[PDB]
RNA sequence: AUGAUGUCAUACUUAUCCUGUCCCUUUUUUUUCCA
């Protein structure tokens, strides 16, 4: 079917690729002429002596450094216990005393340095976190007045082993899946779905042949956590035969029997196998989880599944999307493991609600000052309301004083700083509650252990696009009723919990949809299109979906993707749609990184690309430290665009050696700024793949600007006198606040983003030039139109 | 010391350590925890500052010696207006002086 | 800076505490306190142009304060450079503490 | 005054300096005593199988190194040092322990940044700091 | 910094008015600016070492 | 001898305003001769 020609265009794509590269190769070396007395070389022999000596020494403590790196790196698990005999033994000795002599040695050179420069020198005329370590020594010093064991362990993983709702059900359920090929394996949590499914299929010999097998998540750390669990069961290094390859992280060598992946990195692997020949098993679990990459994988191992018939597809999922499931596969058995650890009181409000806020306030008020022990579990929508609502916890806490015992109120979201994500999962402090505040982030992935109480708003902030006028708005939408049922299920873990709805009975069974739209329907699809068209498919009409998307989304994607150039007056790929397809971000910025050829601004316009890959949390805004952080990002403020003052703070950044508390002084998040670095050198990773030559804008931020205005000419404003206005729709948008042009109000402005919040709004924007737009879009943008 | 041991220990420095010794101390214990010892720790030289602000303001400062924020709060009187009133005569020893029962207000635990 | 900034205006802004019946020229020395709390960076960067750049400076005031068995000279000098030189101060003072440059009999030390 | 000042502050500063530089390397020469008798004293049953494991794990470690190295420019630094910091990565490979701090109860009992002195006025009354009843 | 000891020692040269008598200031020091402290507290710390000798 | 109608500007009154409009959930993506 479609599928077949697909694969004949890909495998046809592989040879060209090859041979392009090949090409490539036999060019360059063609281009770059290869043109390679008595005291001539008796005065260059003394000067390639020098470099030789040089060279050397670098080459030479750099392989001091190799073994200084080793003789510790191999000693660490040898040594401290082993029974070894004169020779190592002396070699130990030697090594530790010789690696502490040599750093020694060093460290006097060092020494003298800093204590030759220490003195005072005349001027001259010439036209970590402690800052509450800093201020506990000033009191002290101001109040100061003088004048085998391993075999247990095995054997207790295993006894817990024992314990999981899988155990018992373990050999009907390998016969089953024995008997047909597809096999829906519906369960809940904790069941050891992820677990011990892929220990069970190792035992099997399903490894045998060569073969692997896949478990794929759709969460890295997530992936990262399943596979550190099933390795510690496996008793074996994780990374060699249970490992995990996901993005910058490979952790899987040619041992490898249980690989973990991502989605997306399945997806790649189409990349690269198209049959999945070495792997009998693809397990992906909680397929619920509505993904992009999901319901793209769904259809691609559909179709393999049909012709593949030995390759195993166990697909796992908590909830009961079944129906579907087996439905778009062909009505698989469903295997129904009971998993559910202990019972949820779930209770109702009496009547509905009006301030959902202050309700939650009062609840939490209430749930800790009459309930026992226990740690408590309260959702919210996100950080604004938040922060608003442990400023009113802490409030209350501050007026009622020890009449109460330790509140400890601790909020989390996704961009809030990484240390303060990590403050909640410390174990309780005796007499202490520990409530969270929390996003529905902490609905999956996140596991902290000891909640017993959890509070449902029965709201949510869904992203809705309408394409009609291409608005992305995330808005407020009363939870999904699959949605509360886990906000439920999230309790129990470990004792028997409740859970609180700020909604009646009534509005639950009544007023509730099942499961949260399908992203494929909701989200913008740039990406997969051009995915989907990278692989070849040119109906994507007909395509094998699960869920397909309204006619008039993807219209508008093929309209976009023509626009930008990727398609020709057809709909095809151009050269720079499949090689600005193989980029794993959207359209828009690889086309501006296309222009970056043009222009000369390719170092620019890759870190400016990196940065709008995170840029969402760069800036942390406390409210304990508002006018120090506001000024420390005025700082950075660059007349030109938000764009390169994201460039300047990489920039500076790097600048400093990639240093942590130089984000921590300048009130960047550095889990962003980390990313975003190591983003840019994947880019330039494939930066010599999509042809491109590494120059300098040499300070003409003109030219970034114009490469930007390439990539993003449909993101552009005008002027109105009645408003910012979009410039082809003519629908009425507004500046961020947070903008570094947002009083400056330019005439012609560039924008990035799409959402109306309160306000209609575009995000990281820059000023532009009109002439840029029928410079870059002559036939897109026409001049009738500024 | 408890300090110190609570690092060994790793433990919390609980309230119950602190409320003993809560104003006791020249800072003062309850400067350790106040809001600002953020922004405070920058502030050096601050009491020969307050001793030349006598060349700069009209007016004169009868605690040019000390500063509340940096040390602590060190004279607490609310004593003395209980053992007043008790010496006065009490409340109705205070008021039977007073046109409170011109007033008619049934009981003086109102009065604003 | 900003923390420098921040005590510097909080020093100036503890003499009209009163929000009394100040005058006209108090009354714009609060404005530009005012503006520069809400603004910090066209603050300091005046403030650094003013450290590199001036070198002759407006007219002083002096009147004095009547103490009865002496007087006291009271010197006031005009709002601009007394945030320029707010700031100067605390700068000064703390990073000469850093450094340690007062030996530990010069005293009225923060200390005690 | 300055003039000469300046030149005795440079040239004193440059005599101690070269006499602190003559003490290092003499410090140095004897850590080269230090070294050569240290694998002196080296070079004169678990042993030969986790020895064998030295040079196993050891020698795929170079290769892996060199390859690494090999086929990109430095993957031996995309790959071994990233590998080792960030958060939910650390919680998932079980990395453990990757200051006083005390109860929250004493915190922000307590705020503000100026003394209740009022700056030198007198006149407000701040004599009680808690109600009455 | 010559620059900041510049504006220091240039500022305690300013006119001083009162009702209608207006002078220089060019031999003491103004103790009404906002850094005579450090000033005050310097000199006298070159006042102390002149007192006590160097090696006391 | 003062009717309202007013697109009349000014004069005036509330010691009436000048601070009092602003902020995004979740999250994944293959890589290539080192030297």
């Amino acid at each position: 079917d479609e599928w077949e020609r697909t694969e004949r265009e890909r495998l046809q794509d592989l040879e060209e690729r090859d041979a392009f590269a090949e090409r490539v190769r036999q060019r360059d070396k063609d281009r770059t002429r290869n043109v390679l007395a008595e005291e001539d070389r008796k005065a260059m022999v003394p000067e390639l002596r020098k470099k030789s000596r040089r060279e050397y020494l670098a080459k030479r403590e750099r392989e001091k450094l190799e073994d200084l790196e080793a003789e510790l790196a191999d000693e660490e698990f040898l040594f401290g216990d082993v029974e070894l005999s004169r020779h190592e033994r002396q070699e130990l000795k030697y090594k530790r005393r010789v690696r502490d002599l040599a750093r020694e040695y060093r460290a006097a050179g060092e020494q003298e340095k800093l204590e030759a420069t220490n003195r005072y020198h005349m001027p001259k005329e010439t036209r970590p976190g402690e800052e509450q370590r800093r201020w506990e020594e000033a009191r002290l010093g101001a109040a100061s007045l003088k004048f085998s064991t391993q075999a247990q362990q095995k054997e207790s993983i295993q006894a817990v082993r024992r314990s999981l709702p899988v155990f018992p059900f373990r050999e009907e359920l390998l016969a089953a899946i024995a008997n047909h090929q597809v096999l829906i394996i519906e369960g809940e949590t904790g069941s050891g779905k992820t677990t011990q499914i892929p220990q069970y299929l190792f035992e099997e010999g399903y490894t045998n042949k060569g073969m692997k097998i896949a478990c794929t998540q759709p969460r890295r750390v997530a992936a990262m956590s399943v596979a550190a669990r099933v390795a510690r069961e496996m008793g074996v290094k994780l990374g060699n035969e249970v490992g995990y390859s996901i993005r910058f992280e490979d952790c899987t060598s040619e041992r490898t029997v249980l690989r973990y992946m991502t989605d997306g990195m399945l997806l790649r692997e189409f990349l690269s196998e198209p049959d999945l020949a070495s792997y009998s098993v693809v397990m992906v679990d909680e397929a619920h989880e509505r993904t992009l990459h999901t319901d793209i994988l769904f259809g691609l191992i559909k179709d393999v599944a049909r012709f593949r018939p030995e390759l195993k597809v166990l697909v796992a999922s908590a909830t009961m999307d079944t129906a579907r499931f087996s439905t778009f596969f062909d009505d698989a058995p469903v295997f129904r493991i009971p998993g559910r650890r202990f019972p949820v009181d779930i209770f109702y409000t009496k009547a509905p609600e009006a301030d959902y806020l202050e309700a939650c306030v009062v609840s939490v008020l209430q749930i800790h000052v009459t309930q026992p022990p226990g740690d408590i579990l309260v959702f919210l929508t996100g950080q604004e309301e938040i922060e608003a609502a442990c400023e009113m916890l802490q409030d209350r806490c501050r007026r009622l004083g020890s009449k109460i015992r330790e509140l400890l109120v601790l909020p989390i979201y996704a961009n809030l700083p990484s240390d303060m994500q990590a403050r909640i999962f410390q174990p309780t402090p005796p007499g202490a509650r520990k409530v969270v505040v929390a996003t529905n982030i902490a609905e999956t992935s996140l596991t902290i252990e000891g909640i017993i109480y959890v509070l449902d708003p029965g709201f949510c902030k869904q992203k809705s696009y309408n394409p009609r006028t291409g608005m992305e708005s995330l808005t407020v939408t009363p939870c999904s009723k699959a949605s509360a049922n886990q906000r439920a299920g999230r309790a129990g873990r470990v004792a028997a919990g409740k859970c609180f709805r700020l909604y009646t009975a009534w509005a639950y069974q009544h007023e509730l949809e099942e499961t949260t739209v399908p992203e494929i329907q909701r989200t913008s699809l740039g990406n997969v299109v051009l995915l989907l068209k990278s692989l070849g498919i040119h109906d994507l009409m007909h395509f094998d979906f699960l869920d397909p998307p309204p006619y008039e989304t993807l219209l508008l994607a093929l309209e976009q993707l023509y626009a930008l150039g990727a398609l020709n007056h057809l709909g095809e790929l151009t050269t720079s749609g499949r090689k600005m397809a193989e980029l794993p971000v959207d359209p828009m910025l690889s086309k501006m990184i296309l222009a970056s050829e043009k222009y000369s601004c390719s170092e620019e316009i890759l870190t400016v690309a990196a940065m709008l890959s995170v840029n969402n949390s760069i800036f942390y805004r406390p409210k304990d430290k508002v006018v120090h952080a506001d000024n420390a990002r005025v700082n950075f403020f660059l007349p030109g665009g938000d764009h390169l003052v994201l460039l300047n703070v990489y920039t500076q950044w790097a600048e400093s050696g990639y240093s942590s508390q130089w984000c921590y002084e300048n009130f960047v998040q550095f889990r962003s700024m980390r990313r975003a670095r190591d983003v840019r050198e994947q880019l330039e990773g494939l930066l010599e793949r999509v042809e491109v030559g590494l120059s300098s804008c040499q300070g003409d931020y003109i030219r970034v600007r114009k490469a930007i205005t390439a990539g993003y000419f449909y993101h552009t404003a005008r002027l109105t006198r009645s408003g910012y206005r979009t410039v082809k729709q003519q629908q009425t948008v507004f500046i961020h606040p947070n903008s570094s042009l947002f009083e400056q109000q330019p005439r012609w402005l560039l924008y990035h983003e799409l959402v109306l919040t309160t306000k209609e709004f575009m995000r990281q924007v820059l000023e532009i030039e009109s002439s840029w737009l029928l410079e870059v879009a002559p036939h897109y943008y026409k001049a009738k139109e500024l | 010391l408890k300090r110190q041991e609570a690092i060994a220990q790793n433990r919390r420095l609980t309230l119950e350590d602190l409320e003993d010794s809560w104003d006791r101390g020249i800072p003062r214990i309850n400067t350790l925890f106040q809001k600002d010892r953020h922004t405070l720790a920058y502030d050096k030289g601050w009491r020969v500052r307050t001793d030349f602000k006598q060349y700069q303001v009209l007016k004169q400062n009868p605690f040019w010696w000390t500063h509340q924020r940096h040390d602590g709060k060190l004279w607490n009187l609310n004593n003395y207006r209980t053992d007043m009133i008790q010496a006065l005569g009490g409340v109705e020893g205070i008021l039977e002086h007073t046109l409170f029962k011109g007033t008619y207000f049934p009981t003086w635990e109102g009065l604003f | 800076d900003t923390k420098l900034l921040i005590l510097a205006l909080e020093r100036l802004k503890e003499a009209y505490s009163v929000k009394s019946r100040l005058n006209q020229s108090q009354r714009e020395e609060l404005g530009l306190i005012e503006q520069a709390y809400d603004n910090p960076h066209e603050a300091l960067s005046r403030i650094k142009r003013h450290l590199l750049t001036q070198r002759a400076f407006k007219e002083v005031g002096i009147e004095f304060m009547d103490l009865y068995s002496h007087l006291v000279p009271v010197y006031d000098v005009e709002p601009l450079e007394k945030i320029t030189d707010a700031y100067l101060d605390q700068y000064l003072w703390y990073e000469a503490d850093k450094r340690r440059l007062f030996p530990p009999w010069i005293k009225p030390a923060d200390t005690e | 005054a300055d003039r000469k000042a300046r030149e005795a502050v440079e040239m004193r500063a440059q005599v101690e300096r070269k006499m602190a530089q003559k003490e290092k390397e003499k410090h140095e020469e004897k850590l080269r005593e230090m070294a050569q008798k240290a694998r002196e004293r080296r070079a004169g049953d678990g042993e030969a199988r986790e020895r064998d494991e030295i040079r196993h794990d050891r020698r795929k470690e170079r290769q892996h190194d060199r390859n690494l190295s090999r086929a990109a420019p430095d993957k031996r630094s995309k790959l071994q040092r990233n590998e080792n910091r960030d958060i939910s990565e650390v919680i998932a490979l079980g990395v453990p322990n990757p200051e006083v701090q005390y109860d929250q109860r004493l915190f922000n009992q307590s705020k503000g940044m100026d003394s209740g002195f009022a700056g030198g006025e007198d006149e407000i009354y701040n004599v009680y700091d808690q109600a009455w009843r | 910094d010559h620059n900041i000891a510049d504006y220091m020692t240039a500022k305690n040269n300013v006119v001083i008015n009162y009702k209608d008598m207006n002078h220089t200031n060019s031999y003491g020091i103004i103790r009404g600016l906002q850094f005579a402290s450090f000033i005050v507290q310097y000199y006298g710390l070159v006042m102390d070492l002149l007192v006590l000798g160097l090696h006391r």
